[PDB]
């Protein structure tokens, strides 16, 4: 669904960095490690967290019984 | 304020005893029971 | 939580699996020393738990039909007759709350019929409490003459990892969850890194599941340098080893070429005799809580002919001792216990 | 304790109930999967308590584990540790292992507890270093042989055993006796211990024990065993890797 | 140990034995009954003569 | 000091020493009749 | 074929000794194996 | 033999950098038994503020409750303790819950669609869409709403992500926030990461001069082997530095002409704090907490 | 069906396919098995109770 | 004021007659003292045998058993051991602050 | 120089469904047989 | 037969605990 509060592993605040990273995607146009290291993500464990997050919750968001069409 | 949402145009529209079960501004036949202003305890764990 | 596997094979994007994902990549450690992994028992990380790892949910629909051609049952609730306490779970149309708590034996719905002239409820019973997460009113089968008599009920059953769940990784080694160690007992890394997921060395010499070894040293060589790798098979050859192409990844980044991680005890603090093998393994859930068939009875209810424990673990049920246990009693010469 | 299908006696015996705060389920020792042919894979088990004395003493007394230590079919063993205890044995009993007074008193009381009642002497009795100068330094084996001497009976002489081992002399080096078991007056003064000497394994140190003291002295051995090699597989741990 | 059952308390809470009361046993008896059947070691039943 | 101690049920053992150990030979053959159809016979 | 045997029994006017595990349990009688092999009597002081 | 006194000469402390976040600092000559047990109590035992009652009015939105809860507890609170108190378990909620032992925080978000040109940006086509901990507003209550004047509470990272909304979608709920230990649950511990690293030996047989000295030194990161001239033989400049890959050691020119251990009396600990209290403060409590726990067995009567 | 290479350097397509036909077969005669040791035992255990 | 008489407990059924050995068990305690304590103990030259043993996981005990050779009895060398572990605490405490001012 | 996942490509399409051809044709290529099989009820030649 | 590619520029990401990518 959405990004994770903390690493799994150690406890690392990942959550408020899934954002971030794409605009380092985007528009910074840098790599996939790069990204994450000027975040400040440096284990391996960190690491992971948030290059290997898929965030459905873009796709279930789309069905909205609350909004016409 | 009682609620009930339509399935298809998703309006807001409640109706009382001894009316047809169908949405007001169309011909819809389910009705999605919405959620109202209720407590409900839970453990941030 | 769904993630996207590290190491996959190429064939995974072309199907677009990252739409429906099916695990999470974990901290795995090939190590034996908790004590309560052995053959067919892994370890789960306590905080890791703690901080939604591996967690699910499960999602159960109900039909609640009025049929059993004159409307005689009526959603909603009879005047003059009321019993204590319902109103907490059921709104004034008879219909739960959607988002209200519910345990076995507290109102799912309530109706009035004509015939017997009383307030009668429809109860939910089940040993897993549940949440309510859609009430839907269908009124169909009918051109003029419209009322509600079929209501679809969605429960909402909260699935946290027990002891007994059965975990994965995508090489056929799948084992129970044998305890929740905690992150202060679990053996930490040189890094700083407890693994999320524990699996015994002695699974390996057996099951002879090598993809997993090099999955291991592919998914750490992944997550560090931040790029995903193949996994498809028939790509490496004998020349070119895959323990060695991600061993030199390994080395690259500063780590262990052959997969390997100096760890200290959690109880002791001492470095360990050898380096553990850890790395990054694609675990999946599976879908079963095991402990489905959990049992206790002393005395519960007994069948009129035999007045033996009647069958049924819901009913206070008993236990069955058989004609192989009758046996077994007999050949220990046991015969008070027989008796 | 039964798991079905119930092929064999051993499959139904006396176990001591242990209740252990904030558990879901049936916790159950290694030492027990032989007889029960139980594999902890989601198998299912029964419980059963008898209501009377005559049927409580028959399952502590006649249907009890310790007296299911061999099995009627061919009188050869069913009971012994079975995985990570096996390697942590071939690592602690090895010649490289070395101990300090501070690690080796810790591995006896790790798994020998006197108010548990595991002592015979009320007193934790230990043997002096292998080594003693320059540093006080006990070996592996030592620990193998402090552990008996604290389970087996002071009245009786400890056991004198010459046994062998699965793992060749050719594996330990040039000249090694190390295959070669031997137990003398209860003290292991050659080879290493395998699934031949602490496992469901014939004429080995267990079943070596279980003839000369009895099953109740064989029962306290493995229970003993396979707390120390728990202990021993934590502070020590034991690995599986590519280099391997 | 290798002879002993780890039991849930669910089950401890629920599998009783008649123990009959007497002089030696009174004290580890009336414990169990004030602890009653939700608090182990507890009871759930007392039988009069 | 090895001796059967009398009321051992010898014919249960028995019949659970030729039954349980027979399971093991479940699988076919790798001329003559052999595991549980010989057994049977 | 539990009639079967029963139809042969009450034709013979047999007697069921109770002397078998089988029909021991049928009656709720004590199993002669083992523990049942035999019979407990208390030594009482007073003639 | 060990006398405290004797422990006080040859104890010592090394602090390579003390961020506001991270500390990284060393314990010198000092039993891993000691070293351990910090480790232990500055993840498990020192007490933090976390959010443990989250009270839902309403939730709209296509995060569950239980999902939206368990997030808000693992948000870390830049709340210090010793300012609340710990709260009994066993009396009633009305008597439980005070302005000494909880704190409030609510959540009320609404979601609704705003006119923008057309790929388009959620916070351009509609309002309110993504919930973030920032959104956790504070209310103090009772006899002490004064104390928290110059003290508010934030969470200590403010743009994590809690929940993502639609138009018609609402989120309404007041979170009890209170004393916890890291043994309980991982949301409590006052630490990101508390561990310590032994630090690496390189124990040099041969003086292994020439070019295999500049072979030697590529089998090490670059500030750990450091070579003088040609000759003048290969040594160790930083062995801190040293990641322990073991590289030297799968080379037969180098496998029997050098050795790899450790300082078993040397620790080196790295702390970082979730945002509640600063490293050293974590550390310090971890220390208390170990005296205390050795002097309520001291001041004890041993029963039996 | 002469498998040359090994699990750690990896088999080829050829070798996977005849890998595959030697591991099913196993697991084949595991669900072809009506030989069941339950009655066997039965009929001795009911005549040496 | 009330002492709480459940956290340290002495196993009479373990204990020497004079007493120079006892087993003591501890609640809510793990290895986190556990192993810390059992090594200021040692460091006591009197003692003659000391260790720690955690019974189960599940059960929140910790057991430390205390052989000491004569002219002290094991409660004196736990009092002495929770007493050196105070002052080694302290010793660690004022290295820190006086190295963070250095700084 | 490697085989790497779309990380950009993914969550931009998960926020915008494609208006035109479907991506992972293969996907609609694994129930070819089924939608074919139905199709050939009505459409194709002969009827 | 053509070799599986190997990624390129393939840097260290991984130092000690109180160092950072200042060593190039
Ligand atoms: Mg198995
Ligand atoms: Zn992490
Ligand atoms: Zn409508």
């Amino acid at each position: 669904m959405i990004v994770p509060v903390r690493c799994f592993s150690c406890g690392k605040v990942v959550g408020d960095k899934w954002e971030s990273y794409l605009n380092l995607l985007q528009e910074d146009e840098l790599d996939e490690g790069t990204a994450l290291s000027r975040l400040g993500l440096k284990r391996y464990c960190c690491r992971r967290m948030i290059l290997t997050h898929v965030d459905l919750i873009e796709k279930f968001l789309r069905y909205n019984p609350l909004e016409k069409r | 304020t009682l609620k009930y949402i339509c399935a298809e145009c998703s309006s807001k529209l409640s109706l009382s005893r001894t009316d047809a079960v169908r949405c007001k501004d169309c011909g819809h036949r389910i009705l999605l029971k919405a959620r109202t202003k209720r407590l409900v305890q839970f453990e941030a764990r | 939580t769904g993630q996207t596997p590290i190491v996959k094979a190429n064939l995974y994007d072309d199907y677009g699996m990252d739409n429906f994902p099916n695990g999470f990549n974990a901290v795995v450690a090939v190590i034996s020393y908790t004590g309560y992994d052995m053959d067919d028992a892994m370890i789960i990380n306590k905080s890791a738990d703690e901080r939604g790892f591996g967690y699910g949910t499960m999602y159960k629909t109900e039909k609640v039909d009025l049929a059993l051609d004159p409307i005689t049952q009526h959603f909603g609730f009879g005047n003059d007759e009321w019993p204590k306490e319902w109103l907490e779970k059921l709104d004034e149309d008879g219909l739960p709350y959607i988002g209200t708590y519910v345990e076995e034996g507290d109102p799912i719905c309530a109706y009035f019929d004509d015939t017997l002239n009383k307030t009668k409820i429809k109860t939910y019973h089940s040993s897993e409490p549940a949440y309510i997460e859609e009430v839907n009113l269908i009124g169909d089968e009918s051109n003029k003459f419209q009322e509600l008599q079929t209501v679809s009920i969605k429960y909402r059953i909260r699935r946290t990892p027990q002891i007994g769940d059965k975990f994965s990784s995508r090489h056929g080694q799948k084992g129970v969850c044998s305890r929740k160690w905690p992150t202060i007992d679990m053996p930490f890394s040189e890094t700083g890194i407890q693994p999320d997921i524990i699996i015994n060395p002695h699974a390996f010499p057996s099951r002879m599941t090598i993809g997993m070894f090099v999955e291991s040293l592919a998914g750490k060589a992944g997550a560090l340098h931040g790029i995903a790798q193949d996994s498809t098979p028939w790509i490496f050859n004998e020349d070119d080893t895959p323990a060695d192409y991600f061993g030199e990844q390994l080395a690259k980044a500063g780590y262990n070429y052959h997969g390997n991680e100096p760890m200290y005890s959690g109880a002791t603090g001492e470095e360990l005799r050898a380096d553990i093998y850890v790395g990054v393994v694609y675990y999946q859930r599976l879908r079963h809580m095991v402990n489905d068939k959990f049992q206790v009875r002393s005395t519960g209810p007994v069948n009129s002919l035999t007045m033996q424990p009647v069958k049924g673990r819901k009913r206070h049920g008993g236990i069955r001792v058989g004609e192989m246990e009758r046996d077994a009693l007999i050949g220990h010469g046991t015969s008070f216990l027989l008796q | 304790m039964n798991r079905q299908p119930t092929l064999h006696k051993a499959s139904m015996m006396g176990h001591k109930v242990r209740v252990l705060p904030n558990e879901k389920t049936l916790r159950l020792h290694y030492a027990n999967t032989g007889a029960y042919n139980a594999d902890f894979d989601g198998d299912e088990m029964n419980m059963h308590f008898p209501q009377n004395e005559n049927a409580r003493a028959e399952a502590l007394n006649l249907a009890n584990t310790d007296s299911q230590y061999l099995t009627p079919t061919s009188g050869s063993p069913v009971r012994g540790l079975i995985q990570d205890h096996i390697s942590a044995g071939v690592w602690l009993t090895s010649k490289d292992s070395f101990f300090t007074r501070e690690q080796y008193q810790q591995y006896i009381y790790g798994c020998i507890r006197p108010e548990d009642g595991h002592t015979t002497r009320s007193k934790i009795v230990t043997l002096p270093p292998t080594i003693f100068k320059p540093y006080p330094l006990w070996t592996g084996k030592q620990i193998i042989t402090t552990v008996l001497l604290n389970v087996t009976p002071p009245d009786m002489p400890g056991i004198n055993l010459i046994s062998k081992n699965k793992i060749k002399n050719e594996y330990w080096g040039k000249g090694s006796l190390e295959n070669e078991v031997l137990f003398k007056d209860g003290a292991l003064l050659c080879g290493i211990l395998d699934k031949s000497q602490y496992g469901a394994s014939k004429y080995g140190i267990v079943h070596s024990l279980h003839e000369v003291y009895g099953p109740e002295v064989a029962a306290k051995v493995l229970s003993v065993l396979g707390r120390l090699f728990t202990n021993y597989i934590t502070a020590t741990a034991f690995t599986c890797g590519m280099d391997d | 140990e290798t002879n002993e059952i780890g039991v849930p308390p669910v089950f401890a809470v629920k599998l009783t034995y008649p123990e009959p009361v007497t002089a030696y046993n009174i004290a580890e008896l009336r414990q169990a009954v004030i602890n009653g059947p939700d608090k182990w070691p507890g009871a759930t039943q007392i039988q009069n003569e | 000091r090895s001796l059967i101690n009398p009321g051992e049920a010898v014919g249960i053992i028995a019949s659970q020493s030729v039954g349980e150990p027979s399971t093991q030979m479940t699988l076919n053959t790798f001329n003559v009749t052999l595991g549980i159809p010989r057994l049977r016979e | 074929t539990t009639c079967q045997f029963l139809t042969k029994a009450v034709l013979d006017n047999e007697r069921e000794q109770l002397d078998s595990p089988s029909a021991r349990i049928v009656v709720g009688k004590l199993n002669n194996v083992g523990t049942g092999s035999f019979d407990v009597l208390a030594k009482v002081p007073n003639a | 033999e060990w006398n405290v006194e004797k422990f006080k000469k040859d104890f010592e402390v090394n602090i390579s950098s003390l961020d506001a976040r991270e500390a990284n600092f060393d314990l010198i000559n000092i039993d891993t038994s000691i070293a351990n047990a910090f480790r232990r109590i500055m993840i498990s035992e020192v007490p933090s503020v976390a959010a443990e009652y989250v009270y839902f009015f309403n939730n709209t939105s296509v995060i569950q409750d239980e999902v939206l809860a368990h997030r808000i507890g693992l948000v870390p609170l830049k709340v210090d303790p010793d300012m609340l108190t710990w709260v009994d378990s066993n009396l009633p909620d009305d008597e439980k819950f005070t302005d000494e032992n909880t704190i409030v925080l609510s959540l009320n978000v609404k979601c609704t669609r705003n006119p923008d040109a057309p790929s388009t940006d959620p916070k351009e086509l509609y309002n309110n869409a993504h919930v973030y901990a920032r959104d956790l507003k504070f209310e103090p209550q009772g006899r002490q709403s004064t104390t928290f004047a110059d003290c508010p509470v934030v969470p200590a990272d403010p743009d994590i992500l809690l929940a993502k909304l639609r138009p018609g979608q609402e989120i309404s709920l007041k979170a009890h926030c209170i004393l916890g230990i890291g043994g309980d649950h991982a949301k409590f511990s006052p630490v990101s990461t508390a561990s310590y690293r032994l630090l690496p030996q390189i124990n040099i047989l041969q003086p292994i001069k020439g070019e295999s000295a500049r072979r030697f030194q590529k089998c090490f990161p670059p500030g750990v082997i450091g070579i003088d001239e040609g000759s003048d033989e290969a040594y160790v400049k930083d062995a801190r530095k040293d990641t322990v890959s073991r590289e030297v050691l799968r080379y037969e020119e180098f496998a029997d002409k050098v050795k790899l251990g450790r300082v078993r009396n040397h620790f080196i600990f790295n702390v970082e704090s979730a945002g509640a209290m600063t490293p050293e403060e974590i550390f310090f409590k971890s220390v208390r907490i170990l005296k205390n726990k050795a002097e309520y067995l001291k001041n004890c009567p041993i029963t039996q | 069906g002469y498998v040359k290479g090994r699990f750690y350097s990896g088999i080829k397509p050829q070798e996977y396919y005849f890998h595959c036909m030697a591991g099913r077969e196993g697991l084949i005669d595991t669900a072809v098995k009506t030989s069941r040791s339950g009655y066997l035992q039965r009929c001795l255990t009911k005549q040496l109770e | 004021e009330e002492p709480d008489r459940e956290k340290i407990k002495l196993l009479t059924q373990a204990t020497s007659e004079d007493g120079t050995s006892a087993s003591f068990q501890i609640v809510e305690e793990d290895h986190t003292l556990g192993n810390a304590l059992r090594y200021v103990i040692m460091k006591n030259p009197d003692v003659e045998f000391c260790g720690y043993s955690i019974p189960h996981p599940s059960e929140n005990l910790l057991n430390i058993r205390i052989q000491t050779y004569g002219e002290t009895t094991a409660v004196d060398a736990l009092q002495k051991g929770l007493k050196d572990l105070m002052d080694l605490c302290d010793v660690v405490e004022s290295k820190f602050t006086e190295k963070i001012k250095s700084m | 120089r490697t085989a790497d996942f779309r990380t950009l490509e993914r969550e931009s399409r998960f926020i915008n469904p494609p208006k035109d051809k479907s991506a992972f044709p293969l996907l609609q290529e694994a129930v070819q047989p089924h939608i074919g099989s139905f199709n050939a009820l009505t459409e194709g030649p002969d009827g | 037969r053509k070799d599986v590619p190997k990624v390129e520029g393939l840097k260290l990401e991984h130092f000690a605990t109180g160092y950072d990518a200042e060593d190039f």
